[PDB]
RNA sequence: GAGUGGCGAACGGGUGAGUAACACGUGGGUGAUCUGCCCUGCACUUUGGGAUAAGCCUGGGAAACGUCUAAUACCGAAUACACCCUGCUGGUCGCAUGGCCUGGUAGGGGAAAGCUGCGGUGUGGGAUGGGCCCGCGGCCUAUCAGCUUGUUGGUGGGGUGAUGGCCUACCAAGGCGACGACGGGUAGCCGGCCUGAGAGGGUGACCGGCCACACUGGGACUGAGAUACGGCCCAGACUCCUACGGGAGGCAGCAGUGGGGAAUAUUGCACAAUGGGCGCAAGCCUGAUGCAGCGACGCCGC
């Protein structure tokens, strides 16, 4: 009677980031520098923070001051945790 | 020790040399492969797919190597073979 | 600790004045300091009036109502007869002084004790001083 | 695997019981994954059970221990679970 | 009774040495993955053999660790179209590798156990527990300014449950740092707890999570799962038994003893209750736990 199969019944989002290219030197990745600002807990001056950030590239499309939007992925070696959906605007 | 660990220390020396047996028969099924391999044998290499793939997953079926183990072995020898 | 007419003598009514106030209002309950320090704490946390809070809570101790119902003369009397549990209260032996009746509590006489009921209509206000207690402390 | 426990919150000579969902191996006190209900001081024992979410554990296959098993079959959300006649009615509390 | 065998022994309990780190706290990700036992679909439990403890007879010593017979122990096969591998191809989904429709094909292979009601292999699903990445957060120091060569990336292989310089062989010459890199010092982290009107400051007792460690270091084996306290192997430090031939052991389990300290407890009772393991069950273990003793150590009450 019973139906020898039963149905499996999704996707979370990762997270996503936009910023300016720097040192795209190494074989397909591009090494993006992602602003962030947060208030500071006691004395509320709004800091400009930065970190760099090795998007996978894949053949090179992107150059040095381009603004990049990538998107989160696993372990494509480590440090490189990214790759870049599309390009906006060019050098 | 005083404790039941006494029998168990007698089945971990039986046990180890059943799984060591297996383990190593797999290698040198493996290694025989890849000679035919690197010779530029077709014919030979062919047929020690299908020797080397049968004994892999009885290794399986045992619970010795684990499935996952067991098929990452067979796909890396047949696309091995097909080049 | 129970205490056990001067202590009364010196205060008369038988930070210079504020102590005297309360050293009569303590020795007349028969309260130790460390309890009275309580009913202080527990009467600002209430609402209305911290101040008048604080006699609600004194006039509610079972002993003292021993004291307004006359059934033992003297308060210091009244402690002789409750903790020995001549008294009930709701089919209950209370042999504590600091019980705290609530509205609608029925204090009984135990069987014999021979040497008259009446009831709790509501925790009584002021009107039925407390300003010195509490710019005492704080 | 997944079991229906009791855990002890009382003070001294006066346990509180809640029925918890958990693990096998946690201790006593430790982290359920619910809490359904809760439960022997009185002369009519206190049981309270959510129906639903016992109904769903038990589908699940979560393996009551020996005398939640009795507050189960008391409470009768075991034979709604195992579909056998003696139904539910029971407990009050005065 | 002991002995082979199955499960358990990774849980419970201990302590804070180490660690300034994805260790922890809150957030997500896993199209990058595992899961014994448990229940609840579907399909099967076919067929044959070879040994080995116990038992006897030997040696060895104060002590303690050569010939036979069974099994749900261990093994050749057969069957399985679910499943694993490879080739050619259909449609859709999108966030790029890619996923999913048990997609459809045609090649090659995967298992098992029985005896007085419990089980046993394979494979869909659900639930539990994990593992691995990243966003930000949280002490002191420049009287620490340069650090890195598997180092940062790529390609082909090896490897893992799994993605990854995780490892390895060849090309490229990059990575991190004044927003404090590399060093030195101290430190278990947190929910909380003490204070303060707050913002802050201090602390991490009990109780409840996560981490690390089990004489000191370095391993792996068995397994569904291992920092494997009361396991194994080796090396060191230390201490016991000895008939000097040989051995054995590690309280940071609960009690307890001696030290060190201004200072901290009984060599208690019981599995009756709740939790856990094994067994069909009756039960049998549980210094977890429930309690008792002792000390005004604290908070209440007479
Ligand atoms: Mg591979
Ligand atoms: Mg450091
Ligand atoms: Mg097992
Ligand atoms: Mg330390
Ligand atoms: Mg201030
Ligand atoms: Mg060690
Ligand atoms: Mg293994
Ligand atoms: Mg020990
Ligand atoms: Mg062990
Ligand atoms: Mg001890």
């Amino acid at each position: 009677k019973g139906p020898k199969y039963t149905p499996a019944a999704p996707r979370g989002r990762r997270k996503t980031a936009i910023g300016y290219v720097v040192s795209d030197k190494m074989q397909k990745t591009i090494v993006v520098e992602l602003e962030d600002r947060k208030s500071h807990p006691l004395y509320g001056k709004i800091i400009r923070t930065t970190k760099k950030v090795k998007a996978h590239d894949e053949n090179g499309e992107a150059g040095i001051g381009d603004r990049v939007s990538l998107m989160e992925t696993r372990p494509l070696s480590a440090t490189k945790r990214w790759r870049l959906v599309e390009i906006l605007e060019k050098a | 020790n005083i404790k039941s660990q006494i029998k168990r220390i007698r089945t971990n020396e039986r046990r180890r040399l059943r799984n060591q047996s297996v383990k190593s028969s797999l290698r040198t099924a493996i290694r025989g492969f890849r000679e035919a391999v690197d010779a530029g044998d077709k014919d030979k290499a062919s047929e020690l797919l299908h020797a080397t793939s049968r004994k892999l997953d009885k290794a399986a079926s045992k619970g010795v190597i684990h499935p996952n183990q067991a098929a990452n072995k067979k796909s890396a020898l047949a696309l091995a073979l097909n080049k | 600790a129970r205490y056990t007419t001067r202590k009364s003598r010196r205060l008369g009514v038988d930070y210079r004045q504020q102590l005297q106030e309360k050293q009569k209002a303590r020795f007349s309950y028969g309260v130790m300091e460390k309890q009275f320090r309580r009913y202080y704490e527990e009467a600002n946390r209430q609402p209305g009036k911290t101040g008048d809070n604080l006699l609600r809570i004194l006039e509610s101790r079972l002993d003292n109502v021993v004291y307004r119902a006359g059934l033992a003369r003297t308060r210091r009397m009244a402690r002789q007869l409750v903790s020995h549990g001549h008294f009930l209260v709701n089919g209950v032996k209370v042999d504590i002084p600091s019980y705290r009746v609530s509205q609608y509590d029925i204090i009984d006489v135990k069987e014999k004790s021979l040497n008259q009921r009446i009831l709790v209509h509501q925790l009584p206000e002021r009107a039925q001083t407390e300003q010195l207690i509490v710019e005492l402390y704080s | 695997a997944v079991k229906i426990k009791l855990t002890r919150l009382g003070k001294i000579r006066n346990p509180q019981y809640r029925i918890i969902v958990a693990d096998a191996r946690t201790r006593r006190d430790g982290r359920a994954i619910e809490v359904i209900g809760r439960y022997p001081k009185e002369e009519p024992s206190l049981i309270q059970i959510d129906s639903e979410r016992a109904q769903y554990w038990l589908g699940v296959g979560a393996q009551p221990t020996e005398p939640v098993l009795a507050l189960l079959k008391i409470t009768g959300d075991w034979q709604k679970f195992k579909g056998l006649p003696g139904a539910e009615g029971t407990l009050k509390v005065k």
